[PDB]
RNA sequence: AGUGCAGAAGAGGAGAGUGGAAUUCCAUGUGUAGCGGUGAAAUGCGUAGAUAUAUGGAGGAACACCAGUGGCGAAGGCGGCUCUCUGGUCUGUAACUGACGCUGAGGCUCGAAAGCGUGGGGAGCAAACAGGAUUAGAUACCCUGGUAGUCCACGCCGUAAACGAUGAGUGCUAAGUGUUGGAGGGUUUCCGCCCUUCAGUGCUGCAGCAAACGCAUUAAGCACUCCGCCUGGGGAGUAC
RNA sequence: UUUUC
């Protein structure tokens, strides 16, 4: 999917202090640009399955963590769903 | 422990170079196995799709008859 | 006629079946023999009796037009295209090469139902 | 694409037509149109020849090049319209000196395309080059048969062509229906496969759709009075008495080729495969 | 980055040596004028063919080298045109490393 | 349990183009009484020149050797070549997140072959069907023919001995020997030995089980969590 | 590599 030249970008804006390569924030903005960009191959080669599978699994897991991350700070929640377009 | 042919460090398999090539064939002409050989597994599969753009190009026979 | 004086020749040997033809040097058919062309019949044309006998009836009316030197194309694996090779090779010709040519094909059609008996 | 009508009265069950999705505008020009008369297949002396025509709607010429001899100077595509003539969709088209007319559209067209038309022209989606200079295996149409017409080969929707082999003279082609056919080599083509492919995917439905292209109904033979027809005549249904079942004015309809074949293109002709 | 490729075609020995440096200009100018930043080029040999081809049995080989951006159609313009000649039999495009 | 940093392998998938050999048909040269077939024959083809033989032309399908108890994928499955898009796996490290996990009734997705709709294609192969043989009979095995189908696109059906007939997650319990991809120590030109350590993949074996069969660190052994299922054979995966 | 026990 993407190049390492947006992953350098994106987890420094979305970074809460310096080195946060975990901090669920930038795992689920990493996840959400992945998909949108994997959602563009599924509607290029709308018959691949072995690359669908990829998409079910990240969505999969960036729920998970959207959901464990409702059940400790709800103000980042609303911060993050505000700052990515998601939740409908 | 019978002997490879890649004691010399060479890397790439150059893709053309005949003298490191024609070990590997028949007088015929075909695929002679990694056990007559004696290599390693990935040298075989360099090998063999090596000879498969090199038969495609003119630069080695398919069928040695006529 | 014109003293051809080197040619091919031609085996071709079924489990059925064996034929024999001669040409020229690229070749025009010159004379043929057959197993069955000799007055046989069916199951013994698998013999390299046959075959030899066949061989040598081409032969004889292959060498009353000029002909010494012979190549030898063999398709037809069966039984008797030895024996067609070496009673060639008995009344009176000079074999210099042989080339056993059945073609393998590379996996392209399928042999038909492989069969109950 | 094709529309699926919903059911809601019995005569509109099984209607598909066309999106149209292609065309872009509505409005021709004044300067290509010119007028047509309804014939409903009559002569000079005024009578039926060719059955079963008249009674529809109005249409115009929308004059259309066949030739493109305007060469070395390139083109612009700006629209996809009707043709009510032809089956397909065709193109406006502005050459840079300031000179219009219509062009066949093939598939693959887009709004900003240039079509150069010498015979030394690249070879892509709408050009026009003479036969000798088109390489083997080509899709291609407006075949010109004879050098100065214009193309009269391959023409309405969705149909092709080949070229199998050239010779000094002449230059091999497949046509459609399978045929190969010996054509002079200094005949002008285009590059491409023609526009709508859907032709045979479209219901007609009504009566009155069919009614609207300019047909009228065609009488079974067998129900004529005997002396019309040589089929008709017999009480109850009958069967065909006659043996070779025949047109209504001799000519056994299932079985005559009537090539004529002495034909003057034997010569030409390889393997008329489906006719 | 950038891919790294050999591009070998064979040329017909019965053309002359004018249209050989017309064809190989040709061919470059193709490759340049699509972005794509050509390194190094050279004739390889004057080789004769281990089966018939067309009707001929010898060639004359180059080879240019070139990387370029995968998005653009650096190459596609040379996949088009090559083997639409009648001087160029065949022609290959690896991925070099 | 994850993510960053650094490497490695691979018939994992879609789109696009291309190569050689073979079977059949066409055209032309030579060639004449046979060819093919079987346990044995015969139907069939050949004097309107077959088989055979040499040169080209056409077209569709499958990819010889490489090839292996190899590899990849959750299963179905995936082997000519090249390029474009793209998923997953393993090894060192633990600076980063601080339990974010497992299983999952209904629900959603995928799913060998056969079959259905619409449009293409059709070289071999061959259900239905025709003819020739065997038999007491032969709607079959054997032989000569021969369509739908097998291929492509877009939809449909959702089934198998889909099997390791062994559900998923995790920890513990003698060894021995080959292999696929890695990573460290020294002899070291070690890149050609050996020692240590991760994973998959075979095979022989001890405690332990089991009705024996056999299983046995890749448990059918020792234990927890969660889910599905069984209660004599028929009636039947039938009736409603 | 013919039917039958």
């Amino acid at each position: 999917a993407i190049s390492q030249e947006r992953k350098n970008e994106i987890i420094k804006e979305y970074a809460r202090h310096e080195g946060d390569t975990g901090s669920p924030e930038v795992q689920i903005a990493v996840l959400t640009e992945d998909i949108n960009q994997l959602n563009e191959h599924a509607r290029t080669h709308k018959k691949d399955h072995h690359s669908y599978r990829g998409l079910m699994k990240k969505i999969g897991h960036r729920r998970n963590l959207l959901a464990y991350l409702r059940k400790t700070d709800i103000q980042r929640y609303r911060e993050l769903i505000q700052r990515l377009g998601l939740r409908r | 422990k019978v002997d490879y042919i890649a004691a010399n460090h060479i890397e790439y398999i150059d893709y053309k170079d005949t003298e490191l090539l024609k070990r590997f064939i028949s007088e015929r002409g075909k695929i002679l196995p990694r056990r007559v050989t004696g290599t390693g597994a990935k040298n075989q599969r360099k090998l063999t799709i090596a000879i498969k753009r090199a038969r495609i190009m003119g630069l080695l026979p398919f069928v040695s008859d006529e | 006629k014109k003293n051809i004086e080197s040619g091919v020749a031609h085996i071709h040997s079924t489990f059925n079946n064996t034929i024999v033809m001669i040409t020229d040097t690229h070749g025009n058919a010159l004379a043929w023999s057959s197993a069955g062309s000799l007055g046989f019949k069916g199951s013994k044309k698998s013999t390299p009796f046959a075959a030899q006998m066949a061989a040598e009836a081409a032969t004889k009316v292959a060498m009353e037009h000029g002909l010494k030197t012979v190549d030898v194309t063999v398709k037809g694996p069966g039984s008797g295209r030895e024996a067609a090779i070496r009673s060639l090779q008995a009344t009176g010709l000079e074999v210099t090469a042989i080339r056993d040519v059945t073609p393998v094909p590379h996996n392209g059609c399928r042999p038909p139902k492989r069969r109950r008996v | 694409a094709i529309k699926k009508y919903k059911p809601t009265t019995n005569g509109r069950r099984n209607m598909t037509s066309s999106d149209f999705a292609e065309i872009t505008t509505s409005t021709p020009e004044k300067s290509l149109l010119q007028p047509l008369k309804n014939n409903a297949g009559r002569n000079n002396n005024g009578r039926i020849t060719v059955r079963h025509q008249g009674g529809g709607h109005k249409r115009q010429y929308r004059v259309i090049d066949f030739k493109r001899n305007k060469d070395n100077v390139a083109a612009v595509v700006k629209t996809i319209e009707y043709d009510p003539n032809r089956s397909a969709n065709i193109a406006l088209v502005h050459y840079e000196d300031g000179v219009k007319a219509y062009i066949l559209a093939p598939k693959g067209l887009e709004v900003g395309m240039r079509l150069v038309s010498g015979p030394e022209a690249d070879i892509k989606v709408g050009n026009a080059l003479p036969l000798e200079n088109i390489p083997v295996g080509t899709v291609i149409h407006n075949i010109e048969m004879k050098p100065g017409k214009g193309g009269q080969l391959i023409r309405s929707a969705g149909t092709s062509a080949q070229v199998l082999g050239k010779e000094g003279k002449y230059v091999l082609i497949r046509l459609n229906s399978g045929e190969v056919r010996m054509i002079l080599a200094t005949c002008r083509a285009t590059i491409g496969s023609v526009g709508n492919e859907q032709h045979e995917l479209i219901n007609i439905g009504k009566a009155g759709r069919s009614r609207w292209m300019r047909k009228r109904p065609t009488v079974r033979g067998s129900v004529m009075n005997p002396n019309d027809h040589p089929h008709g005549g017999g009480e109850g249904k009958t069967p065909i008495g006659r043996k070779a079942p025949v047109s209504p004015w001799g000519q056994p309809a299932i079985g005559y080729k009537t090539r004529n074949k002495k034909a003057k293109s034997d010569k030409l002709i390889v393997r008329r495969r489906t006719k | 980055q950038d891919t790294k490729y050999e591009i070998m075609y064979i040329i017909r020995p019965n053309i002359d040596e004018e249209a050989k440096t017309a064809l190989v200009e040709r061919f470059d100018t193709i490759l340049k004028d699509n972005g794509a930043e050509v390194i190094e080029s050279k004739d390889w040999e004057k080789r004769r063919l281990a089966y018939e081809m067309n009707g001929f049995r010898e060639g004359i080989y180059h080879i240019v080298n070139v990387t370029s951006p995968s998005t653009a159609g650096a190459i596609n313009e040379f996949d088009r045109l090559a083997k639409i000649n009648d001087d160029i039999i065949r022609h290959m495009i690896v991925k070099v490393e």
